[PDB]
Formats: structure tokens, C-alpha cells, sequence
């Protein structure tokens, strides 16, 4: 399980972050959970390849 | 196996999270692998139970905030 944690992200950026991971999990067929806690956005993906994990990390880092 | 990707967090928060995970990994008999890039901190803990993962995640948000 992989957990992406973002801080103080805008709802504009929160939508882009969630939308990017959804179609990845939609193509791989893996479970994904999106949780918001004040200024935190938690993106939890299950059984995701490290190749895809680095992609999400690079995108969220450019977004944040 | 649980992996955390903390994005654009403080240097002091990263220190507290790494030490907290190392203590948890020591008591549970597992090992943790850390990776650090500019603004991205990877934490990979092999053989971690579900309640431990939630605890580490809550402590992460506590010190990152």
C-alpha cells in the first residue's frame, strides 16, 4: 500500500491530484482512497507498481 | 508493506517522522527504508500491520501541520 500525503493544497489542486490518480487506478484495477483532513489530502493506493508510484510523486510534487 | 510519500514537508517534521517510524520498526521486528528527494520523502516499511500504518499516518499529519 502506498500513501501520498499533501499539505495546504488548494481545492483546485486537490481536484487535479485526485483526478490524476483515479484514471491510473482505473487502468490498473486497484483500490484507491481519498481522505481530506483540514489542510491535508491523503491519497492511498493499493498494490500500485513503483513505476506508477514515481509518476504520481512527480506530478504531485509539481502540483504542490 | 506500507509506503508513505510525504510531499513538501518541513525538515524538522521529516526528522520526527523518520525517528518515529524507526522506533516502531524496531519494536515490531521489521525494517524501514527511507528515500529523500527535494520535497519528496519516501518511507517504505515491510510487514506493517494496518493499525500501525494508521498510527504512523496520524503522527505524520500531526508533526507536518
Amino acid at each position: 500500500s502506498s500513501i501520498f500525503l499533501l499539505s495546504n493544497v488548494s481545492e483546485e489542486a486537490r481536484q487535479r491530484a485526485e483526478e490524476y490518480v483515479r484514471r491510473i487506478s482505473k487502468k490498473e484495477g486497484t483500490e484507491v482512497r481519498f481522505e481530506k483532513d483540514d489542510g491535508f489530502l491523503t491519497i492511498e493506493v493499493k498494490n500500485l507498481s513503483e513505476e506508477r508510484l514515481r509518476e504520481i510523486a512527480e506530478y504531485l510534487w509539481r502540483v504542490a | 508493506t506500507w509506503q508513505w510519500v510525504l510531499i513538501n514537508i518541513s525538515e524538522e517534521a521529516r526528522q520526527r517522522i523518520e525517528e518515529y517510524v524507526r522506533r516502531i520498526s524496531k519494536k515490531e521486528g521489521t525494517e524501514v527504508h527511507f528515500e529523500k528527494d527535494d520535497g519528496v520523502l519516501h518511507i517504505r516499511v515491510k510487514n506493517l500491520h494496518e493499525k500501525r500504518a494508521r498510527e504512523i499516518h496520524e503522527y505524520a499529519k500531526r508533526v507536518i501541520l
